């Protein structure tokens, strides 16, 4: 037996501390959390259909503490259901922390807490922004390629109560039709181009029309006409996304058609962001509670 | 090849001090520069703010072969390490870097050129040069670049307060004539 | 037979001056357990020393047990044990957990190390003793916080044969008459209080009960030798000027004899 | 990258004062430690443990007083395998935590080391640690090739030995190496003891390890010795004050120079033998005339006794002055020499051509600790 | 049952932690890429070294 209740007392049993202390678990823990998920997320949809109520969040980049303060607030698993939209490792200083924690609860409740695939999800990026070397040292390179091998198959998007699209990046030129999506294989990697790529990394712009290019070097930019003709194809009311940092930690776009939703408040020190995440009430009716610094 | 040496007495710029930087080449974690104050000592800029998979020539205007301002974020003298961002400076402080580098570039154009007249073989010489003419304003108005600058100009005015440099009579002779070709107005 | 001594900052200083070294030996050889408190000691140097003094004869003559550095701030302190091994033998020790400080949770400056001897001679087989030196400030809190001690060692080893001793600092201003009704080790039938608080444990002009032994269960109890609990006044016994004494420590072990 | 892993190597440097361990392809060990072995002298427990055989490194030091501690290694030897064993068990199991018999291990050996000394380690590696592969490197030449030279000539100075080694083409050349033995234990006995003359007093155990600190922070090697001392005596312009643990303050003046003189000058502790510069000089004069000239331009320092400010300085004067005028004379002082030898294997152990190299427990199960003199240098 | 998406217009706020954030494994990265490549720089040199010690010592 896999001891989940174990791992996630051990990992909650922090909260109270300052300084921020670590965790410690073994490799055999940590691999069965792996190995465990793995099933769970190759066995449900790869575009997500889901009912409300549940809580939505963005981007939390190992932000641990934060996590934790944001369960504080919203209630610990099941008692609300919740949506990730990607972005768990990486900047922060405790990755592991992060998606062990987050492999646990979908493990402990696999119909009531899901996870969307972000950027930071695949070798190529966590090569570069840290994970592989908080893999490195406090593990070892062995672990890590597991947690690819996990990351490979998390789901892409979901649709809740089918009015509201979520997922990390964005929209894509490509992304006609939801069967495109449902037609994606797992496992794989994110490629640099296509519509998998895109949904990941491209982002919302006020002054381009149409596909317009990126900073990121990869996929697009988009205007605010093409979130209006995207939700009509599809009949949706609300297009819900993260990725980037923004200092409400909710930011509209699109004459108040699509979100971009970011969790992790005062991001790795470098910004006075707050973080934010969305309830959605079973009515569909959307609200924001918000995780902001002291300045 | 010929002789290079520091602006400045300090082999190291300190941390949150603002440098100027000339971006040699790009990799995958940031853009390896030159820093052209410290005697052309390798320095990076890293990736910051938002995600790149991949890096164009284009991002946040750094190219190559470009001269840029950038704030200090890290140093390891242990290792040799200078880590550098160019997201905290702000457009006032890139002018000030750039007044400060005009003129300290103006004061080293005249002492390789000093150098190169008193037929100086080692950089050792020339940093001796540097010690007992330059350095010994920078710390008499304690003030990097600047002072040595400062008085560079009041010997346009006067060149008595060259006179207390310990110099050969030869050094100070080429430096009055040095600084008559650089810093006479025109 | 058993004593517990707090020598005033005992460390290398102390046990260098050879003089001082022969009392505290000659004080030391007494006991078949004695408690060694106040042990200021960061490399185990003191301690070696004095294990070299009364091991010089036979190499165990006595076997020791110390415990790692004590304390909230940076003034940490040790506990010692030394008990001869041809007498008894030290089953199991542990320190009483209280949590992190940082966080506010602790309960003693210096936890309370414990230890479970076999004593194959005495009436009394196994029993365990308690060992604290209690800050002066937290005297009332720390002591009541024993009980609490002293009920981890029955959930822990299933004893209730447990003998509590140390300076509890318990006499004074540290812990005025009225303060015992709130401590449970002190009004709880359970332990039978062995020093009264009449007892100089003070080698200075003081009078005043600082060292205590106070003990639970049945065995353990009944094989106390009625009366034989006092302090060991070394001054007296070995002719020393009040000067000389202070020197060794300013408060004397108390001992109690087992059948 | 371990693009596929291939299991990351062990690199250990055993330091007569410090081991020094970690992985492969890092750009600093891990675990650096002192190079003690501590058995008790008496039967006891620590509060809630058993007893312990022998304590190794930080543990022993701070468990000094009742133990009878060791160094398995004196004047860069390993004198004391029965300690050596121990040494190695506790950077694998408690330093690294990784176990031995899934990393190959890179090994360190000081110049001039004996034949049997060298069997001996390696059948020590493949017997009691059952390592897959490992292989012996001398200290000296991995400092060369962490500066990114292959001819050169390496001052080698620690704690326990000093070494002048002048290689050439990779190979550290046998007959040419000089031994000196004096180190930086030698120099804080010295400070110690010059530093009494002050009335300053340092018996109890904390403060021998306060005088190892201001060794090395405050001391440093003047250019001009003479006119130094002429300076210092005239002139409060020398002293630094360095704060003891206690709040106690001390003032340090010619001692700070005196101290690490003592390597031009070993003479202030009763050497009767020949100073770095002179060492340095000998060795060059033992080589070939023909390769002289390389030696004198790639001149290496190595060891944490060579951190001293300005002793670079000195050696380029000091050399100068016993050189034919003519040569150019350079000395090079990396700053992280410090760890000079560890990253030279560390460097060394993360090469593609390397990994062909060493002896597997293959190859050492069929030929015996013999095999050592085949693949090393 | 059409439902279709409303907002509540004012929101929650809680206050986020002083608790300092940046990880220290960005830089690591840097440092483990330098040295990557310090590495590379000396094994053009280094790797003829060791060839002939290999070419040498296989007559043995
Ligand atoms: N900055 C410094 N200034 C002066 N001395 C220093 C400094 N840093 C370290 N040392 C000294 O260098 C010695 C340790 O160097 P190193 O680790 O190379 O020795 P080692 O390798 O254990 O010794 P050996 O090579 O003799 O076996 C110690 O004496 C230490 O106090
Ligand atoms: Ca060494
Ligand atoms: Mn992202």
């Amino acid at each position: 037996k896999l001891n989940l209740d174990s791992i996630i007392g051990r990992l909650l049993e922090v909260q109270g501390s300052r300084p921020g202390k670590n965790v410690q678990l073994t490799e055999n823990e940590i691999r069965g959390l792996c190995l465990k998920s793995r099933e769970i997320f190759l066995s449900q949809p790869i575009l997500l259909e889901l009912e409300a109520p549940l809580k939505i969040c963005g981007a939390i980049h190992g932000q641990y503490y934060d996590l934790l303060r944001l369960f504080e607030y919203g209630g610990f698993p099941p008692e609300s259901n919740y949506l990730f939209l990607g972005d768990y490792v990486d900047r922060g200083k405790q990755s592991l922390e992060t998606i062990c924690l987050l492999l646990a609860y979908k493990i402990k409740y696999p119909e009531n807490f899901f996870l969307l695939r972000g950027n930071h999800e695949c070798a190529s990026i966590n090569r570069i922004y840290g994970f592989y070397d908080e893999c490195k040292r406090r593990y070892n390179i062995k672990l890590w390629k597991t947690f690819t091998d996990c990351f490979n198959c998390l789901p892409i998007a979901a649709i809740v109560d089918e009015k509201i699209f979520c997922c990390h990046g964005g929209l894509s030129p490509d992304l006609q039709s939801m069967e495109q999506i449902r037609r994606i294989m797992r496992p794989t990697d994110v490629p640099d181009q296509g519509l998998l790529c895109d949904l990941l990394w491209s982002d919302p712009d006020k002054d381009v029309q149409g596909w317009g290019e990126n900073d990121r070097g990869v996929s697009f930019t988009f205007g605010a006409e093409v979130v209006a003709k995207f939700l009509h194809k599809h009949d949706l009311d609300l297009i819900c996304r993260a990725h980037q940092v923004v200092e409400d930690g909710y930011e509209f776009f699109a004459k108040r058609q699509l979100v971009t939703l970011f969790s992790a408040p005062n991001y790795c020190g470098e910004f006075d962001n707050a973080g934010a995440m969305m309830s959605v009430d079973e009515t569909l009716m959307c609200s924001f509670q918000i995780l902001k610094p002291a300045d | 090849p010929g002789l290079s040496c520091r602006f400045y007495q300090h082999k190291f710029p300190e941390v949150e001090d603002v440098v100027m930087v000339n971006v040699r080449s790009i990799a995958e974690m940031g853009a390896y520069v030159s820093l052209l104050e410290y005697n052309n000592i390798e320095g990076m800029i890293l990736l910051s703010e938002l995600s790149r998979r991949r890096i164009r020539s284009i991002n946040k205007l750094i190219r190559i072969g470009r001269n840029e301002c950038v704030v200090v974020i890290r140093v390891d003298k242990e290792k040799g390490y200078i880590d550098l961002s160019k997201r905290r400076v702000s457009p006032e402080e890139a002018i000030k870097c750039e007044d400060k580098f005009t003129k300290s570039k103006t004061v080293y154009s005249i002492l390789r050129h000093v150098a190169e007249v008193l037929e100086y073989t080692k950089d050792e010489q020339l940093e001796s040069l540097f010690q007992r003419t330059a350095w010994v304003f920078d710390d008499k108005y304690k003030r990097p670049g600047y002072g040595a600058y400062d008085a560079f100009k009041h010997a346009v005015s006067d060149p008595s307060i060259l006179d207390s440099l310990d110099l050969n009579e030869d050094e100070r002779e080429v430096l009055i004539n040095n600084i008559n070709r650089r810093l006479t107005p025109q | 037979k058993i004593a517990a001594f707090n020598i005033r900052t005992f460390g290398e200083t102390k046990m260098s001056n050879a003089t001082l070294a022969s009392y505290i030996v000659r004080i030391v050889r007494r006991y078949d357990i004695v408690l060694i408190q106040e042990v200021r000691d960061s490399h185990l140097v003191a301690v070696g020393k004095l294990l070299d003094y009364l091991n010089q004869d036979d190499p165990n003559t006595y076997h020791y047990v110390v415990s790692e550095p004590l304390g909230r701030n940076s003034y940490k302190e040790r506990y010692l044990f030394l008990f001869r091994p041809n007498k008894v033998s030290v089953l199991d020790t542990y320190q009483y957990d209280d949590g992190c400080e940082s966080c506010g949770n602790d309960s003693f400056s210096r936890e309370p190390a414990v230890v479970k001897f076999s004593s194959h001679s005495t009436k009394v087989k196994e029993f365990a003793i308690v060992a604290l030196h209690s800050a002066p400030s937290d005297a009332v809190a720390e002591i009541n916080s024993l009980y609490d001690v002293y009920l981890d060692v029955q959930q822990k080893w299933h004893l209730n044969d447990v003998m509590l001793m140390g300076d509890f600092n318990a006499d004074c201003s540290y812990v005025t008459s009225s303060q015992w009704s709130s401590i449970r080790l002190r009004t709880s039938s359970t332990f039978q209080w062995l020093i009264p608080d009449s007892a100089d444990t003070t080698a200075t002009s003081t009078n005043c009960a600082y060292d205590r032994i106070v003990v639970a269960g049945s065995l353990l109890q009944s094989s106390v030798v009625p009366g034989s609990a006092a302090p060991f006044d070394f001054q007296a016994a070995y002719g020393l000027s009040n000067e000389m004494a202070l020197a060794i420590s300013d408060h004397y072990p108390v001992e109690v004899t087992l059948t | 990258m371990c693009d596929e892993d291939e299991t990351t190597a062990l690199v250990c440097d055993n330091g007569s004062g410090l081991v020094k361990a970690g992985f492969a392809g890092d750009d600093a060990p891990r675990a650096v430690f002192p190079s003690i072995v501590g058995r008790p002298r008496h039967q006891g427990v620590m509060v809630g443990m058993g007893q312990k055989d022998s304590y190794v490194g930080d543990e022993a030091q701070s468990k000094r007083g009742i133990l009878t501690l060791k160094y398995p290694i004196e004047h860069g030897i390993i004198t004391n395998w029965d300690d050596m064993e121990k040494i190695w068990h506790h950077t694998f199991y408690n330093e690294l935590r990784v176990a031995p018999e899934e990393h190959p291990t890179l090994l360190t050996e000081a110049p001039l080391n004996p034949k049997a000394n060298r069997e001996k380690m390696t059948q020590i590696m493949f017997e009691t640690f059952n390592v897959p592969a490992m292989y012996v490197a001398i200290q000296a030449v991995l400092s060369l090739y962490a500066s990114g030279r292959t001819t050169g000539i390496v001052l080698d100075s620690g704690d326990g030995v000093t070494h002048n080694v002048p290689i050439y083409e990779g190979y550290a050349l046998p007959h040419a190496i000089m031994r000196l033995d004096l180190a930086g234990r030698d120099l804080t006995d010295y400070l110690m003891k010059i530093l009494t003359e002050r009335g300053y007093s340092f018996v109890t155990t904390a403060e021998r390890e306060i005088v190892r600190d201001i060794k090395e922070k405050l001391c440093y090697v003047a250019l001009d010795f003479e006119n130094e001392m002429a300076t210092a005596a005239s002139s409060s312009s020398l002293e630094k004050s360095y704060e003891l643990p206690d709040g106690q303050v001390i003032t340090i003046g010619n001692e700070r120079f005196r101290c690490p003189e003592t390597l031009f000058q070993p003479s202030f502790i009763g050497m009767e033998s020949a100073g770095i510069h002179e060492t340095t000089y000998n060795s060059i004069m033992k080589c070939d005339i023909d390769i002289r000239k390389d030696l004198y331009a790639n001149n290496v320092m190595s060891g944490g006794t060579t951190m001293y400010p300005g002793i670079a300085d000195r050696m380029q004067k000091e050399i100068t002055a016993l050189a034919p005028s003519t040569m150019k004379i350079k000395i090079i002082a990396p700053p992280e020499r410090k760890y000079s030898v560890w990253i030279g294997g560390s460097i060394l152990a993360s090469l593609s051509t390397f990994q062909q190299m060493w002896i597997t427990k293959q190859e050492y199960d069929e030929a015996g600790p013999s095999i050592v003199h085949r693949k090393c240098f | 049952d059409v439902k279709h998406v409303r907002f509540a217009a004012a929101v929650e706020v809680w206050e986020a932690d002083d608790i300092e954030r940046k990880g220290p494994w960005e830089q690591a990265a840097v440092d483990r890429f330098r040295f990557q490549r310090r590495i590379a720089s000396v094994e053009e040199l280094l790797s003829a070294v060791l060839l002939r010690q290999k070419k040498l010592l296989e007559q043995q």
